[PDB]
């Protein structure tokens, strides 16, 4: 009928198939230190809580 | 005994909204009618929505769907699957091939119809059946289902 | 081994159930497919039965050897296994 | 509802949302009854209409 | 030792699977497929039915390329006929067998990952799959089993409004293989769960007739399209992956690479595709327009004649192939003489495949066997005509 | 390689004994051999250097109704390493065996097992040749130009007894044949 | 020998598969659709797309003056693959070839199309009904009636839908 | 093993037949206790009906239909070997007249 | 004294409610995580469907031959329920939202969890079939495996608390979780206990127990349904243990003398479901495990580094004298 389906003129876009890595995250040793430093932190913070702690029991033993 | 048919009659409507809120039917699709089954329980036209899961097993299973050509060789082992089902015990024949011959229809190994091994409540034609047809044919079983006053029966019996 | 009575009596015994023979036939010597006018699938049948009362065989080379009551009874004498 | 497009003799209403570049919620019923409804109750000239079959309205196809 | 058999009801096994294997205890000795449940019998059916009235057994084959065996059927069709098709038929015929072997692929790795746990990207491989079923809905009627693909050229033209749909899929399509990919190539359990599994060396599957993804897993370049290009696809560009050892890891990665080369075969036939008829002009195998059967004493004669008596091919026998997503899908016509094919056997890629099941899964664990299943994509259907 | 160059070299280089029948087209070489030297030709085919026919495709079979061999066992074969597309048919017989090629290509055990189902032809030495593709206690060769469409028995489920029973066929429909087939043809 | 032994780079992949990055980056995937739109319809109130040329319940059009565009021709039932359609015929009265017995068993039709396309009057379509659903299998064997009472109920559909793609073909 | 190649003279065909009989009788127990019969019937009269069916086909000539016949004997007994033949199939398949006819139908 | 039956019952009918809208939230979530909807029609958001899944299962034929001894089968599903039960009487809630107030408290929960195996296998034993009976040994020795790994987690846990108490543990993280500096010791707990209940990638065993053979044994109607319900219970519980010891058991997360008006009742019950959601994501992201390397995974990469762990802890808190 003189009005095939088709592609427009000049074409259609351009397309790409060649799989694009986002690489999203942190990288290399990064997580490596952010675990390190946290856990040496909250070791501290811990023994602080500990002592704390026993503070308040030997407060409480002495009453 | 009229005080009581209230109470009868809103057992039996609980009983039924019960079995029709949650049917598990079983897939027995086994050729091209599975395809669209599975479709039908892919992400579009959700059967999850309306509490319908399917089972791996006929022990746990309240409907059987019956989807794909049945030969001679498979008759056997879907009586056999029909048999070990509970009491409901509903049959749908989803496809052509299922529900009375098919495309085949003459064949030395072609069963003509899933109703000539176990009894079938609701026919879903179709080569192969739209997943909004099974659906159709879903609600048509569960409006069946309301159709039960199974309480009420054993009271006049 | 096995005493000539006991085995006789079975392999005279179970010959009476083919359809066809006789009392006055069966003895310790008439020959299966001659004096019995026994079919060759009724041999292989009557040596079959000689082997079917009891768990033995009879080998494959072993079989159409001796179609007769007296050298039979004498390997079934002559059988370990049997009692 | 973004627009009301229509009604039905049997009294099930007809609604139209349009979307952007995706698919999803564009035209659905509001059945009149409720006893299950048996879900078809649309008429012929509403089927095409709901199914994206054709662009007009179904009041528009009856005449 | 025991032997146990299978048969289970849900999908993970594409049900009608009956497999009696024997282990020895916890691996597997030999497995025994017992195949028959879905011999529905076209092979008998299609020499009482004309050659247009056989065509749809060809969709009720391998029922996830549909048009890849009507491909096949009209192929053997043409070459016993020797009949030219048009440009814009042969373009849109390799578009359709395109988009086939997307949908297979999509459905294959689907429904492997589902077997061996994965439930995601079943659900969206299935949303993408069905934006193009519902291309298939509009150039035809059903969605599954169109029988757009006719001997001549095809059924009828393309809608207007198809090329834009088909180019807008195409354009998120490569994200989407991305999105699926994602979870399946870097994951370590997918590795692990696939990695020196059932591997086939190049000469043992040629020996078992492994031709297609099976072929091209063990390091054998064997591309049917590239060998004996049949339609227009000289014209089209694309590269043919190959692994390196062939073992239910390769053969993924393998598909995941064709499914990026279809994209792009899909893309070159959408910009590419030229104007023009779609059916032959020689009106023996074509019918009229249906504003020329009404109209013309020829046209409408040749309708008629046509649709009750069909198209007699003249008396030969050939065998065709074409590169069906599954690996090598034959036809072999024999030619009576008549509008009746004599004898049409169907060479289902799946059925060797199926048979090398035994030796692939030799001195696996059980957990090895449903993963050998689901990377070989077989479907029942072919399997038992 | 070219068709005709595989024409050429095969006629010239096979034994004269073992090609009956050959020919020459468009549509695939063929090589129609005796029964016997079947197992031979395919031998030679599978390992000489120029033709390396190294993939069966499938055993095909033809039923002619109307000639003293019967049946015809097609044998299309496939050489990867040099692109060429051969086809090997013989003449069968209902009782007359025919040597197997197992040995040779280990995937044609299901091919010839099935051609056995359809069409009765036997094997000789092919381990493990039974029905494969039709039901258990099947009663004939389907694919035989005498086996009626829709075959001798039915299957049916009878509540007396609590399982699937068979009977002979009882058509709610007959099938009804079509003469399409017109003169001047 | 594959080999990756150098003392950055043993440090680097032992990490990620200390540290399950992939298994990370596979997961954090999924709760990107969890916000996601979803992508189901509910059924019975919406429905899927079509199109013009889907292959649903079978009709038996007729004239607008009221005459059935039938002639019992007999191409749709020797064309039909599956030989689902019946057909009887006798000359009426008036002398008008017409159909007195015009069934289809719908569980053997494979909805192809291939009657629709025979017909030279344009008398038996596939209307875009898809919900037959019925619960008794005789009730699928359409008998003439409740082919013309199908034709009579989306004629104003199947009209547009024919002279849509009437450019078609 | 696989299948033997033919029979040149009618005295293999008898040695033949006679293997398969044989053969059918060392199988006849399991398929007593496979298919869960023991007095329903007595595995003596399986061997009468078993030597009746051979001796059925006792004008066959050509050692060839003899070869099919004794293959088609041998895989029938495999099947029945297995657990695939239906439940007692087997004992089922193994166990004037001239107004009678006419009293019933027209084809007699 | 008469006080404690309510206590009990309080503590029992709002597990079974919570372990059915959990399989509903199951559903749901995987639902949403593959652009779905799940279970909407029935109720207002899903929220009727458990009840109508339980009056459908009530309301069927049970299917109770039994085809043994009639006791063993019956007994399973008792001791595994009523195991997964009495593991919940000493987890710390708030404050006085404990019911008993075990003096260890923790071992005790190691002693109940260990237990927690027999009943899977008298469950395959006293079910009649040659791979039933085989897989459920399998997920046993899967769990029984897991359960030293922790174990050893725990006292990596109880060096930094000193004390077994439930309650104590919490208390001792006023100043931070536990979570923070034990982290990689938080994902191992978190991995050990999905792979000891079958809740996971860690789940093949069963998974081919019913592929190959279809639960063609006695299957009771609900009786079975038992064990499912305690497995969700198991589920449940060990979702709480992490956020018992790891997490902050009560307090609040990070906070500012402001929301104040919230109790510490729901500062455990928001960290619950928030596991909860985990587990469910962990199951819909990754494929099944198999049980060839589930073994060797779990007896090669989790027990030598949780002892590493529990070394490196000790060792750390010894030097520097940060001993409880
Ligand atoms: C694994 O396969 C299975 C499923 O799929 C996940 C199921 O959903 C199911 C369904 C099971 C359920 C819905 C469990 C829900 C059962 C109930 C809610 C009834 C029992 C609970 C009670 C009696 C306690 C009720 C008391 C309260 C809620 C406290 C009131 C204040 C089964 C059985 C199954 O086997
Ligand atoms: C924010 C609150 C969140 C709360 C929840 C916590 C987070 C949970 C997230 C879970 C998400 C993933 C769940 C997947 C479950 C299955 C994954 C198991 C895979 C696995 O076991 O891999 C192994 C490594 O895992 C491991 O090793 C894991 C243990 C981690 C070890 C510690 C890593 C860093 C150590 C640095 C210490 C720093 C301190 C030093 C002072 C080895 O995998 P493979 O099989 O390939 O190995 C080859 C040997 N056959
Ligand atoms: C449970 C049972 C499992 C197996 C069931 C199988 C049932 C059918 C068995 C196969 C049926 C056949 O035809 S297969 C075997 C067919 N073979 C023959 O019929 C040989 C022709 N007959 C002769 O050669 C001689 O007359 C002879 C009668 C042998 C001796 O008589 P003489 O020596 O005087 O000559
Ligand atoms: S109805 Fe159609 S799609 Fe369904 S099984 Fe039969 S032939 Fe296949
Ligand atoms: S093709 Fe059309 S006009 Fe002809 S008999 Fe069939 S329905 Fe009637
Ligand atoms: S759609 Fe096809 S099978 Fe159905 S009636 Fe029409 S021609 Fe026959």
């Amino acid at each position: 009928p003189l009005l095939q389906d088709g592609p427009p003129p000049g074409g259609f876009a351009p397309v790409r198939y060649a799989r694009r890595i986002s690489n999203t995250g942190p990288s290399a040793m990064a997580m490596f230190l952010a675990v390190s430093g946290a856990f040496a932190w909250g070791m501290y913070q811990v023994g602080q809580g500990n002592k704390i702690r026993r503070a308040l029991k030997e407060e409480k033993y002495a009453a | 005994s009229k005080a009581a048919e209230f109470v009868i009659s809103k057992v039996d409507d609980l009983m039924n909204w019960a079995r029709t809120g949650s049917i598990w039917p079983m897939t027995f699709g086994l050729a091209c009618c599975a395809v669209e089954m599975m479709h039908t329980g892919a992400a579009r036209y959700d059967l999850d929505r309306f509490g319908i899961i399917f089972r791996p097993s006929p022990r746990q299973s309240d409907c059987m769907i019956v989807a794909g050509t049945l030969t001679n060789k498979m008759a056997p082992a879907l009586r056999k699957v029909y048999d070990q089902m509970p009491e409901p015990r509903w049959v749908i024949s989803m496809g052509s091939c299922a529900n009375g011959g098919g495309y085949y229809h003459y064949s030395y190994s072609v069963v003509r119809g899933c109703d000539r091994i176990v009894p079938v409540d609701i026919y879903v034609p179709g080569c192969p059946p739209t997943a909004e047809a099974l659906l159709y044919g879903l609600l048509q079983l569960q409006k069946k289902i309301n159709r039960r006053k199974d309480f009420l029966h054993w009271w006049n019996k | 081994f096995l005493d000539k009575s006991e085995v006789t009596d079975r392999v005279l015994s179970v010959v009476k159930n083919f359809q066809k023979v006789d009392p006055s036939k069966v003895t310790p010597k008439a020959n299966f497919q001659n004096d019995l006018g026994l079919d060759s699938l009724d041999s292989v049948e009557v040596v079959m039965a000689l082997e079917e009362e009891f768990g033995f065989e009879i080998p494959d080379n072993e079989a159409d050897k001796i179609q007769s009551i007296d050298l039979a009874v004498d390997f079934i004498a002559s059988h370990p296994q049997a009692k | 509802g973004a627009t009301l497009v229509g009604v039905d003799k049997f009294g099930n209403k007809y609604y139209q949302k349009l979307g952007d570049t995706q698919y999803g919620r564009h035209r659905w019923v509001e059945y009149a009854s409720k006893d299950r409804y048996n879900a078809s109750q649309v008429p012929a000239e509403w089927h095409g209409w709901l199914h994206f079959i054709t662009d007009h309205t179904g009041d528009e196809l009856l005449s | 030792n025991f032997t146990l058999n299978f048969g289970p009801q849900h999908p993970a096994a594409h049900g009608v699977l009956r497999l009696v294997l024997e282990m020895n205890g916890e691996v597997v000795e030999r497995a025994e497929p017992h195949i028959g449940l879905l011999h529905r019998g076209t092979e008998k059916l299609i020499e009482y039915k004309t050659y247009l009235q056989a065509l749809p057994y060809f969709d009720r084959l391998d029922y996830v390329s549909m048009m890849a065996q009507e491909h096949a059927y009209s192929l053997a069709v043409e070459k016993l006929l020797n009949c030219e098709v048009p440009l814009r038929a042969q373009y849109i015929r390799v578009l359709f067998c395109e988009i086939t072997r997307i949908l297979n692929h999509l459905l294959a790795l689907t429904t492997h990952a589902m077997d061996v746990g994965a439930l995601t990207p079943f659900l969206w491989a299935f949303e993408e799959r069905e934006k193009l079923l519902e291309f298939y809905e509009r150039v035809s009627g059903a969605r599954m089993h169109a029988s757009f693909i006719r001997p001549g050229g095809v059924a009828q033209d393309l809608p207007l409004g198809l090329c834009r749909d088909i180019d807008s899929f195409t354009q998120q399509f490569a994200s989407r293989i991305d999105e699926l990919e994602e979870m399946l190539t870097g994951n370590r359990i997918w590795k692990q769960r696939l990695v020196d599994i059932g591997t086939v060396t190049a000469q043992q599957a040629k020996d078992w007739g492994f031709s297609g993804v099976m072929l091209r897993g063990s390091g054998v370049c064997w591309d049917l399209r590239r060998a004996a290009p049949y339609d227009v696809y000289d014209q089209l560009d694309f590269d043919v992956p190959v692994g390196t050892r062939g073992d239910c890891y390769d053969r993924y990665c393998i598909r995941i690479e064709e499914m990026r080369q279809s994209l792009r075969i899909i893309v070159q036939c959408l910009n590419q595709m030229p104007s023009g008829m779609i059916k032959a002009d020689d009106r023996k195998l074509c019918p009229p327009s249906r504003c020329r059967m009404k109209l013309s004493m020829e046209s409408l004669i040749h309708h008629f004649e046509l649709y009750t008596e069909g198209f007699s091919v003249p008396a030969s026998s050939t065998y065709t192939a074409v590169e069906a997503p599954k690996g090598e899908f034959g036809v072999f016509l024999v030619s009576n003489g008549s509008n009746r094919p004599y004898r049409c056997k169907i060479r289902a890629p799946g059925f060797a495949h199926s048979q090398g099941l035994d030796f692939m899964s030799k001195h696996h664990m059980l957990a090895d066997v449903v993963t050998i299943i689901g990377t070989q994509d077989i479907v029942f259907g072919e399997v038992d005509r | 390689m070219d068709n005709q160059f595989i024409f050429k070299y095969s006629w010239e280089t096979l034994p004269k004994k073992w090609v009956k029948k050959m020919e020459r087209s468009e549509h695939g070489n063929r090589f129609d051999t005796n029964t016997d030297y079947l197992f031979q030709l395919l031998c030679f085919l599978k390992l000489h250097t120029y033709t390396r026919v190294q993939v069966l495709i499938d055993i095909c079979g033809v039923d002619y109704p109307s000639r003293k061999r019967r049946f015809e066992v097609v044998y299309n074969l496939l050489s990867t390493r040099y692109n060429s597309r051969i086809r090997v048919q013989t003449s069968a017989d209902e009782v007359t065996r025919i040597s197997s090629v197992v040995s040779l290509f280990p995937s044609a055990g299901w091919w010839e097992r099935e051609v056995w189902d359809m069409f009765g032809v036997s094997f000789i030495n092919h381990p493990d040749l039974r029905r494969i593709l039709t039901d258990y206690g099947f009663e004939g060769h389907p694919l035989r130009k005498d086996f009626p469409l829709s075959g001798y028995v039915q299957v049916r489920y009878d509540d007396p007894e609590k399982r699937v029973v068979s009977e002979p066929i009882e058509m709610t429909q007959e099938f009804r044949y079509f003469d399409f087939a017109s003169p001047w043809e | 020998k594959e080999i990756s032994k150098d003392w950055n780079t043993v440090f680097e992949r032992s990490i990620n598969t200390l540290f399950l990055t992939e298994m990370v980056r596979g997961l954090s995937l999924t709760l990107k659709y969890f916000f996601d739109p979803k992508v189901t319809i509910n059924y019975p109130f919406e429905k899927g797309p079509l199109s013009p040329r889907f292959r649903g319940e079978h009709a038996l059009r007729r004239y607008p003056t009221g005459e059935e565009r039938c002639i019992a021709c007999k191409l749709c039932e020797a064309v039909c693959p599956a030989q689902a359609i019946t057909i009887e015929a006798e000359e009426r009265e008036d002398g008008s070839r017409r159909t007195t017995r015009y069934d289809i068993d719908m569980t053997k039709c494979i909805y192809c199309g291939f009657c629709q396309e025979a017909c030279p009057v344009d008398a038996i379509v596939e209307g875009p009904n898809f919900e037959f659903a019925t619960e008794t299998h005789e009730e699928l064997l359409y008998d003439k009636e409740k082919l013309l009472e199908n034709g009579d109920r989306w004629e104003t559909e199947i009209a547009e839908n024919l002279r849509s793609e009437s450019l078609y073909r | 093993i696989g299948v033997p190649p033919n029979s040149a003279n009618l005295t293999e065909a008898r040695r033949r037949v006679f293997d398969f009989f044989r053969a059918a009788c060392r199988s006849i127990p399991t398929i007593m206790d496979i298919y869960n019969l023991q007095d329903v019937v007595a595995p003596s009269q399986l061997r009468y009906a078993i030597s009746a069916q051979i001796r059925n086909n006792a004008h066959i000539t050509d050692p060839k239909v003899i070869d099919l016949l004794i293959f088609k004997g041998m895989e029938e007994l495999t099947d029945i070997v297995d657990h695939a033949k239906q439940r007692h199939h087997i004992i089922g398949q193994y166990v004037t007249d001239f107004l009678k006819n006419f009293y019933t139908s027209n084809y007699f | 004294y008469i006080a404690v039956p309510a206590e009990i019952l309080g503590i029992i009918l709002p597990l079974l409610l919570g372990v059915a809208f959990l399989v509903l939230a199951e559903r749901k979530v995987m639902a949403f995580v593959q652009r779905r909807k799940g279970p909407d029609v029935v109720g207002s958001f899903g929220l009727l469907q458990p009840l109508a899944d339980g009056l459908k299962l009530i309301l069927k034929e049970p299917i109770s031959p039994s085809s043994a001894n009639f006791f063993l089968f019956r007994m399973a599903p008792v001791a595994t329920f009523m195991l997964s039960l009495v593991a919940w009487a000493v987890v710390p809630f708030d404050y006085g939202m404990v019911l008993s107030d075990l003096n260890i408290g923790l071992l005790y929960l190691f002693a109940i969890s260990s237990l927690g195996v027999y009943g899977i296998i008298i469950a395959g034993r006293s079910s009649n079939s040659k791979y039933a009976f085989l897989g459920a040994l399998r997920s046993a020795a899967q769990m029984v495996s897991y359960e030293v790994s922790i174990g050893l987690i725990l006292i990596t846990v109880l060096i930094c608390v000193g004390s077994c108490n439930l309650s104590e543990i919490v208390m001792a993280q006023k100043q931070i979780w536990f979570g923070i500096p034990l982290f990689p010791v938080l994902v191992m707990f978190f991995i050990s206990c999905l792979a000891e209940t079958n809740r996971a990638p860690f789940d093949l065993p069963e998974a081919e127990a019913e592929l190959v053979a279809g639960y063609n044994v006695e299957y009771s109607s609900m009786g079975f349904a038992l064990f499912f319900l305690g497995e969700y219970a198991n589920m449940i519980l060990m979702s709480g243990l992490c956020t018992l010891f790891f997490l902050g058991g009560w307090l609040p997360i990070l906070d500012l003398p402001i929301f104040k008006k919230i109790p510490g009742s729901i500062w455990f019950s928001i960290k619950v479901l928030f596991f909860l959601f985990l587990y469910i994501w962990v199951r819909a992201a990754f494929p099944r495990y198999r049980y060839d390397q589930l073994m060797g995974l779990g007896w090669k990469v989790f027990l030598p580094l949780s002892l590493a762990w529990v070394v490196s802890v000790s060792g750390l808190l010894v030097t520097f004298q940060w001993l409880p």
